């Protein structure tokens, strides 16, 4: 007469728990979701044996602490995490070796965002984000993006910067071994830096990775400064800047292009064969890479 | 102390801080001058950008340094 589940709020351990056959979840469970669902108005039958259910409500010490560390969430992150998992269930579309996002509810900026992480090889100390990361490889990205919505700033529906849903993820990802060496020269003196980590494998300011091997200026009180990176030591790089229509610089991977103005909208190019655009789910091979570009990507190998 | 913002339009932005100061912060000043929301700016220095939670002095933001400032794209 009763169904055995498995409760749990971390993925990491679980608790066996029985709900009697016909009863709402929630009423003996609290707030759950199920395979990616919210279950907690679902009626307890036997299909349900066995199956995980990932708790939210009610949430002891031990749990937050849990759910700190397998997630990195505070508790409104967590909730924020599930209404996210809840809402976003777009389609997704293979494209050759990619995946790509149907358009709806602004997601422009994480469809291409996610385009470009598609090349990077990552890994995440943190338990959910490694296994969400495992299924977005696999080419099912949904629970990946919902972490990602919740650990920022982001609003559903809401036209944002892909550089912010990059940056959120790869603060994430273990990037110990990633460090560049700056020198800064300019009538204020000669200083280095040794960046590390997401500051080593992002910069912003230009798009052309040949600026920072050779030097470019920017602004400073003397009038200007110039900004040399001496070494990489990186396994990717990711070189930003405010939308331009400039050439493609040379060695680079994929592009996010920009088009619009206070709001726009995202395309993406890769560079192998050259190139192939996207445009949400739509990929065109192209004779030439034009546009705003405001992301470029090079890699190592 | 005072740092400067140098701003899309080309404007240099004038400031007077802490080393104490956080990122935040200085959002907030920003808005003060410009009217712009914090919620919108990303600061830059040297091609580092800066996060809300970290003060001036951990990113060794001295006196008279240039931030820049730009604004968080919105694409839908
Ligand atoms: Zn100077």
């Amino acid at each position: 007469n009763k169904v055995d589940v498995l409760c749990t709020v971390d993925g990491v351990n679980f608790r066996s728990c029985c709900v009697a056959e016909g009863e709402v979840f929630g009423k003996t469970l609290g707030s759950v979701f199920c395979d990616g669902i919210n279950v907690t108005k679902v009626r307890c039958s036997a299909i349900y044996k066995g199956k995980v259910f990932f708790q939210y409500s009610d949430l002891s010490e031990a749990d937050l602490v849990a759910v700190k560390d397998a997630f990195g969430f505070d508790e409104p992150q967590l909730l924020k995490y599930y209404t996210m998992l809840g809402m976003c269930k777009w389609p997704v579309v293979v494209c050759g070796n990619y995946f790509a996002f149907k358009q709806s509810n602004n997601n422009s900026y994480i469809n291409v965002a996610c385009l470009m992480l598609q090349h990077l090889s990552l890994k995440f100390p943190k338990w959910q984000w490694q296994e969400a990361w495992n299924e977005f490889r696999s080419g099912k990205p949904l629970r990946f993006v919902s972490l990602v919505l919740a650990k920022g700033s982001f609003k559903f529906n809401e036209p944002s910067d892909s550089i912010d849903f990059m940056r959120v993820v790869l603060r994430e990802a273990d990037l110990s071994g990633a460090t560049c060496n700056l020198e800064f020269v300019c009538k204020c003196g000669v200083k280095q830096e040794q960046r590390k980590g997401v500051d080593a494998v992002m910069h912003f300011g230009t798009l052309d990775k040949g600026d920072l091997v050779r030097g470019y200026n920017i602004a400073c009180t003397c009038g200007s400064k110039l900004v040399h990176c001496t070494q990489f030591n990186v396994p990717f790089l990711i070189c930003s800047n405010t939308p331009e229509g400039r050439k493609l610089p040379d060695d680079v991977v994929a592009a996010n292009i920009f088009t619009g103005g206070s709001v726009g909208h995202y395309t993406h190019v890769k560079c192998k064969p050259k190139y192939q655009l996207y445009d949400a789910c739509n990929v065109n091979k192209v004779s030439e890479a034009k546009g705003n570009f405001t992301d470029c990507l090079y890699l190592k190998n | 102390m005072q740092i400067f913002v140098k701003t899309l339009t080309g404007k240099t932005i004038t400031l007077e801080v802490e080393p104490s100061d956080t990122i935040e912060n200085v959002k907030a000043k920003i808005q003060d001058k410009e009217g712009i929301p914090p919620d919108q700016q990303r600061l830059i220095f040297a091609g580092k950008q800066l996060e809300d939670g970290r003060t001036l002095s951990d990113y060794n933001i001295q006196k008279e340094s240039t931030l820049h400032l730009v604004l968080r794209l919105r694409g839908g």
